[PDB]
C-alpha cells in the first residue's frame, strides 16, 4: 500500500524500518536525514590547471 | 488409559485411577546449553542420586480444611544428596515432576485444586509491616490456610479467598493445575521446567514456586463410612545441576 | 533503493453450516481433571449456517495493549525557600505509585522491552500580598543518575556539571522533551515479582526492592532568581515498545497498601444479588 | 532493514517515502491512513431480486 | 535510501505507507504494531496425550 | 590415567589418584533373565531411587589400629528408598561398586588391604558356642578385629591373624581386592557382581558379602605432621531388582 522498507543507523564492527505518507503534499513528508554526498573539491581545489601533490606548485 | 507408570532413578509410581499428565507450558525439563550460559566452571550432574522421588509428610483432610502450600526448593533440602548438593555449591538447577495422592470410596466426595505458582510473592497480616520466612515455610511440614482474616505480628494474611497474594481464588486457573475429584480420579501429576529471568540462581534465597492444595467442595460421608482421609505429596528432580563449588553454608 | 515488507493479516475462524446428528460422537461431554480446556463450537452443539467472519484480534495483541503513556510520578519544586531540600526534586526510578499502569503490568510475571519518556513540566505563582513583576522564561534541567554517581546536596552544587551523566535543559512553552531508553537490566527480563530474600542467610529485604536498583532522577531551575518565589510540578510518562512477556498471572483483587510490599486487606470476591435465581423483569407495559 | 517504501499523496491534473517499525506491538504503529475501498450496494440495494434501472421495478 | 514500503491497516466487506529510520540505534525505532501472531494451545492443551474432542475424555 | 569420575543416579565421584578398577570376576552387574528366572510376578525397578551412591561413617586409624569389617547388605536398610524398598519384599537382587577414599600427606607412610569376601561365616570366641548377629554386624557402624585372641560369651573370635575365619589372613588376595599404599593412591575400587548360588534371596536373613579393611604397615608420622588421618567407604548398588510385595516387616 505504497509502503517503503529502508535501512535504519545502526554500529559498525529486524535493521529496517517501515514508512507511510499521509499527506497530499510533499512538504508534510518528514526529514531527509540519510542522504549523504560530498564534493569539497569546488572550495578546496578551485583551480583551472591541475595540481598533482607530487609535484611541485610552479615552475 | 487409566493406568500410569512412571519411574526415576530407583524409584517407580504406579497408579491405576490417572486422568492425563499436565506439562507445565508444553515445555519438558532439560540442561543448559552452550548459548545460554554465563558461569565458565564445569558444572556436576549427579543424574541418579539426585534425581528420583522425595515423599514428604502427609496432611489429614477434614470436613472443614481451608487448604495447604509448601514452597519450592527448601522443601527438599534435608532430602539425600539433593539437599548435600544444595548446601555446598553457589548455582543450582531444576525441574520437577510433582505427585499427589489422596483415595476415598464411591461413598464419599470432594474435589481439591492443585496448582503451582511460579514466583508467589505473599503479603503480612499487617499492611504496615513485613514478611519473616519462618511465616512462608516450614520444610517439608506443610503451612495451613485460614478460615477468615488473619491478626496479629508476623504471620502471613491467609484468608483462603484472596490466596494470600491479594487475587480471587476461583483465577489460579491461569497457572499449571488440576483437580482430584472424588468420584473420578485420586491422584494429579504436574511435570514443571525451570522458569526463572536467569540461566541459574542460588536455591537457598530464591524459592521458585509455590505448591497449593485448596479443597473447593468439602469432604463428606455417612453414617459408618471411614473418617480418616489423607493426601500426599510425592515430588522428583529432573535435570539438576550446580555450579560454584565451596564450604558448606549454614543456615 | 526500497523495499517491500508484507504484514499477514489475522482474522478469526469462520463457522461452518452443520447439520442434524445421531451417533456416538459425545463432543460436548468432557472432564475437567486433566486440566485441559473444551474445544467446542457452537457448530459441535447446534444447527448452524456458514459464516465469513471478518473480525481481526488486532488491539488485543501485548504491544498495542501496553503501547500507550501513563503517568508515574509528579513532584514539586520551588526557586526560594528556607530549606534548600525544598529547591530540587528526587525520586528513585520505579513504576510503582501510580497504580493503573502497575496493575496493567502485573499480568505478567516478566517483561522486557525499550521504553519511551516523556516530561510535562508546570510552573506557577506563589501567593503573595504584592503581585506584578515580568519575569523572563524558566529553564529547567533533568539529570538522571545511575546507581554510584555523586549526588547533589544543593542547587549550586558541583555535581550539576554532568559531564558524564545525561541531562535535559528545557524552557517553558515549548513542545515536552522526550527521549528513549534500552533495556537496561543485569538480568534477561524485568521481574515484576520476587518470592526471595536478599542476604543468604533468608532474610534481609523482601520482595521486588532487592532486583530493581536503576537509579535516581533530580530536577532544578536553572535561572537561580525570582525574589518572588515560584512553585513547579514535575510529571513523567512512560510508554514501552518493542515488547516482550511471560507467564500470565490472574489480575490485582485487591487494592495497593504501599509501593514496595504486595500487601493488602482482604475483599470480597463481588457483590451480593437477592437469590441464587434473581432475574430483573425489563419486558413490562 | 524491515523498511518500507510507498507512495505519498499527491495532486493529479521522491514521491515516495519510508517506514521502520520501533516496537514489539502492532498496537504501537502509527494510523492506517492509505487504505480505501468501498461496498456501497450493502445498503443501498438490499434486495432478493435484481432490480435492472431501466426495467419498470414493478409488473 | 533505506525506505520500507507496507501495507496501512483498513477494514473489509495508497494503500502502503513510507519509513526511514533516522537514528543509530534501534531502540528509538518506532513501536512493532503490525505483528499479529497466536499460540493458545500452550495454555488450554498443557497435556501430554492428545484429547481428540469427539472421543470421551477418559475410559 | 590416574583421574576417574563414576556417576551414578544423582551423584557423581571424582578421583585424581586412583589406581585402576577391579571387576570382581570379569563379570558386571545385569538383570535377571527370563531363561534364569523361577519367580512368576513382574518385578519393580526403581533404577535412580535406589542406585546411587550412598556414604557411611568414618573411622579413624590410628597407629596401633587392627581393622574393620561391615557386611553387606544390612549396612544400607536404613538408606533412603533402598532400604524401604528391602522392607515390603520378600525378594531383592543387586550389584555393588565399592569405593573407599583415604589420603594423607607424602611425609605419611602406611598400607591398607581392602578386600570383599563373599559368604564370610564368622566363629565364636567360646568354641562350645553359637554366635548372636549383634556381634556380626551393627549396620553403618563398623566392627573391630581385635588385637589378641578375644574371650567372654557372645563375642567373635576377631585376632586379625586368622580373620576370624579359621585361615591365614595373607592369603584373603584370592578374593577381589586392592591395596591403599600411602605413597602411591588415594583411594581403591571395586564392581561386584550378584553372587549366589539361588537367583535372588530375602535380605535381611543372609549377608551376601563382608568388606574387610585391614592395615598391613601401620600408619607412622613424625614431629608436627597431622595426627587425624580417617577412612571413609561410599557404596552404590546396580540393577537392583525385587520381588514378592506383602506389608512392611519389623525387626
Amino acid at each position: 500500500m505504497g509502503a517503503q522498507v529502508s535501512t535504519q543507523k545502526t554500529g559498525a564492527h529486524i535493521i529496517h524500518y517501515t514508512n507511510i505518507n499521509y499527506y497530499k503534499d510533499a512538504a508534510s513528508n518528514s526529514a531527509n536525514r540519510q542522504d549523504f554526498s560530498q564534493d569539497p573539491g569546488k572550495f578546496t581545489e578551485p583551480v583551472k590547471d591541475i595540481m598533482v601533490k607530487s609535484l611541485p606548485a610552479l615552475n | 488409559d487409566r493406568v500410569r507408570s512412571i519411574t526415576l532413578g530407583n524409584s517407580t509410581i504406579t497408579t491405576q485411577e490417572s486422568a492425563n499428565v499436565v506439562v507445565a507450558y508444553g515445555r519438558w525439563p532439560e540442561y543448559l546449553k552452550d548459548n545460554e550460559a554465563t558461569a565458565e566452571d564445569q558444572p556436576t550432574q549427579p543424574d541418579v542420586a539426585t534425581c528420583r522421588f522425595y515423599t514428604l509428610e502427609s496432611v489429614t483432610w477434614e470436613r472443614d480444611s481451608p487448604g495447604w502450600w509448601w514452597k519450592f526448593p527448601d522443601a527438599l533440602k534435608d532430602m539425600g544428596l539433593f539437599g548435600q548438593n544444595m548446601y555446598y555449591h553457589y548455582l543450582g538447577r531444576a525441574g520437577y515432576t510433582i505427585h499427589v495422592q489422596c483415595n476415598a470410596s464411591k461413598f464419599h466426595q470432594g474435589c481439591l485444586m492443585v496448582v503451582c505458582v511460579p514466583e508467589a510473592e505473599m503479603g503480612c497480616s499487617q499492611v504496615d509491616g513485613t514478611v519473616n520466612e519462618h511465616s512462608l515455610s516450614e520444610g517439608e511440614t506443610a503451612k495451613k490456610f485460614a478460615s477468615t482474616s488473619t491478626n496479629g505480628t508476623n504471620t502471613v494474611q491467609s484468608i483462603v479467598t484472596n490466596a494470600g497474594m491479594g487475587v480471587g481464588v476461583g483465577n489460579l486457573t491461569i497457572f499449571p493445575h488440576q483437580w482430584i475429584n472424588l468420584r473420578t480420579n485420586n491422584c494429579a501429576t504436574i511435570v514443571m521446567p525451570y522458569i526463572n529471568n536467569v540461566p541459574m540462581d542460588n536455591m537457598f534465597r530464591h524459592h521458585n514456586f509455590t505448591l497449593m492444595i485448596i479443597p473447593f467442595v468439602p469432604l463428606d460421608y455417612s453414617s459408618d463410612s471411614s473418617t480418616y482421609v489423607p493426601i500426599t505429596v510425592t515430588v522428583a528432580p529432573m535435570c539438576a545441576e550446580y555450579n560454584g563449588l565451596r564450604l558448606a553454608t549454614s543456615l | 533503493v526500497v523495499e517491500a515488507v508484507e504484514n499477514a493479516v489475522a482474522r478469526v475462524a469462520d463457522t461452518i453450516s452443520s447439520g442434524p446428528s445421531n451417533s456416538q460422537a459425545v463432543p460436548a461431554l468432557t472432564a475437567v481433571e486433566t486440566g485441559h480446556t473444551s474445544q467446542v463450537t457452537p457448530s459441535d452443539t447446534i444447527q448452524t449456517r456458514h459464516v465469513r467472519n471478518y473480525h481481526s484480534r488486532s488491539e488485543s495483541s501485548i504491544e498495542n495493549f501496553l503501547c500507550r503513556s501513563a503517568c508515574v510520578y509528579m513532584g514539586e519544586y520551588h526557586t526560594t525557600n528556607t530549606d534548600t531540600s525544598k529547591l530540587f526534586a528526587s525520586w528513585t526510578i520505579n513504576a510503582r505509585r501510580m497504580v493503573q499502569m502497575r496493575r496493567k503490568l502485573e499480568l505478567f510475571t516478566y517483561v522486557r522491552f525499550d521504553m519511551e519518556v516523556t516530561f510535562v513540566i508546570t510552573s506557577k505563582q506563589d501567593q503573595g500580598t504584592q503581585l506584578g513583576q515580568d519575569m523572563p522564561p524558566l529553564t529547567h534541567q533533568i539529570m538522571y543518575i545511575p546507581p554510584g554517581g555523586p549526588i547533589p546536596k544543593s542547587v549550586t552544587d558541583y555535581t550539576w556539571q554532568t559531564s558524564t551523566n545525561p541531562s535535559i535543559f528545557w524552557t517553558e512553552g515549548n513542545a515536552p522533551p522526550r527521549m528513549s531508553i534500552p533495556f537496561i537490566s543485569i538480568g534477561n527480563a524485568y521481574s515484576n515479582f520476587y518470592d526471595g530474600w536478599s542476604h543468604f542467610s533468608q532474610n534481609g529485604v523482601y520482595g521486588y526492592n532487592t532486583l530493581n536498583h536503576m537509579g535516581q532522577i533530580y530536577v532544578r531551575h536553572v535561572n537561580g532568581s525570582s525574589p518572588l518565589p515560584m512553585t513547579s510540578t514535575v510529571r513523567m510518562y512512560f510508554k514501552p515498545k518493542h515488547v516482550k512477556v511471560w507467564v500470565p498471572r490472574p489480575p490485582r483483587l485487591c487494592q495497593y497498601k504501599n509501593a514496595s510490599t504486595v500487601n493488602f486487606t482482604p475483599t470480597n470476591i463481588t457483590e451480593k444479588r437477592q437469590s441464587i435465581n434473581y432475574i430483573p423483569e425489563t419486558v413490562k407495559p
